[PDB]
């Protein structure tokens, strides 16, 4: 069966910037640091 | 060593799905997408 | 059979079209496969919407409200003759090739436009730095002059 | 005389579904290579 | 005598991202709009 | 600073490319930003990978060898130099336009795929139809004999 | 993007081929689809691996150690270049019925290679049927001596 229409590839990037005594403070993050994963995994996909 | 080339050479029963589509779909990957500015 | 609220502005404009020239009469008859007689190919109009359709492509200066209205009302028609109605158009020897010389720059402009945002960000971001220095200024006058 | 052809039409018809399915294979198959190549060409700097 | 856009320029780094970033981000509004037709065109398409 | 593997091969390239002309000196001079002088600007390569990637840019003939292998050793300035290393192309003025009549038609080939397979397959596909018919009896007269 | 190892030997063969003859950049030109400028299609071979297996394949008298070595180095390209490599074997006329005439020979051949061993166990024995004699009375001879 189309496993393909019904799952979605999961990857994603964020940002999270503050201003500290007019300096900006930039943070970035990514889905696997978030996920408790330490490689970067490409192959893995959610149902949707 | 032991080859294996006369057992490599084999084919698999194929069987037709119910419903067609999802066929060239095997080895894509797009980049990843990123989030809205926050303020 | 045609229904008879697409027949009543379909069959005068194609007859119109017929007395405007003859000659696309063969046309329409080495393109549908009936006879090259008018009443004939009229008679194949009225019988069958497809037929009728592919009349209405053949000539379509006038025989466009009476395309559109076969359309609106019968959707399997334009199913059907999408698949028969296809021209494959004439591609560039130097178009594969000269398309492989833009795909340094795409890149460039995506990696540009998933940082900003959409690409209505992207260009309202280019139009706001192409920008005078005036317009900064005012800005800057309308809030010190205390307006947000 | 077109028993001969109406039925190898119909036995075609069969194999790859519809009428339509028939006609669009046919023109697929009688379009020239170039727009192969440039299918090719745009799922190689990746655009499905 | 340099210190004026020194300044500027490490502020806009640490606003945008890397080097190579304020680079890229530099061509591609120095760019020119027949490639934004183009690739909204592709978009328009179905190709992402 | 620069590997010794690639400054052997890439310190001779640029003195004979000097050698054998002066011009590029002032136009390597104005690129990469140093003094005239072959000495300071051969210091400046033996210096900087980068500054020696962008000399083994700005000479392409006989640099072609220094510069590739210059890529092979150093893998943290690649992206570097290409984005140092940057020339839009000109575009066409009717090439959208152009492509804009293809959307009806790469959904053909499209739909032609999903049936059949893989484009692979659908090139294979089109490949044995447009064979000759003598493939065919070969294939049947070789499982006639019992070969298979 | 391509390697520079495969770079370094498929760049200055194709430069020397079309510094050699311009006759075949045309064709080049035509067979892959760019503009017939050499600039263009050095261009496309430095994007497209593919591009350049077809490129090398084009240029057939020099670009032989460059095509096996871009068969070494990219491994995935190979499926899809022999699918765009493709030209008709010419069949000959009499073949089917040239071949069809000797089943009655293969199948005697191979109860013979059944019967004996392998096919290299039975082109030995045809070659120690086909030996002299002096050698059956030569290792006669030994036998009697003593020597196995």
């Amino acid at each position: 069966w189309p496993w393909h229409e019904a799952s979605t590839e999961f990857a994603y990037e964020d940002a999270y910037s503050v201003t500290i005594r007019n300096k900006r403070y930039t943070a970035e993050v990514k889905e696997f640091e978030l996920l408790g994963l330490g490689q970067r995994r490409e192959r893995v996909r959610i149902l949707k | 060593p032991t080859s294996m080339k006369a057992l490599d050479h084999t084919s698999i029963a194929s069987v037709a799905p119910l419903e067609r589509g999802s066929v060239d779909t095997d080895d894509r990957n797009s980049a990843p997408r990123r989030g809205a500015n926050f303020s | 059979m045609l229904l008879p609220v697409v027949a009543r502005a379909a069959v005068p404009a194609i007859e119109s079209a017929i007395a405007a020239t003859p000659g696309l009469v063969s046309r329409i008859a080495a393109a549908i496969g009936s006879k090259v007689s008018p009443s004939a190919i009229l008679a194949a109009v009225k019988s069958n919407p497809v037929v009728a359709g592919l009349t209405l492509a053949q000539i379509g200066s006038t025989g466009y409200d009476a395309y559109q209205q076969l359309l609106e009302n019968h959707p399997e028609v334009a199913e059907m003759l999408k698949d028969l109605s296809f021209k494959a158009d004439e591609i560039q020897p130097d178009f594969i090739g000269n398309l492989g010389q833009y795909r340094e720059e795409l890149e460039l402009v995506e990696d540009a436009a998933r940082f900003v945002g959409g690409m209505s960000n992207l260009i309202r971001l280019r139009q706001a730095l192409e920008l005078d220095i005036k317009y900064y200024g005012l800005k800057m006058q309308l809030n010190d002059m205390g307006y947000r």
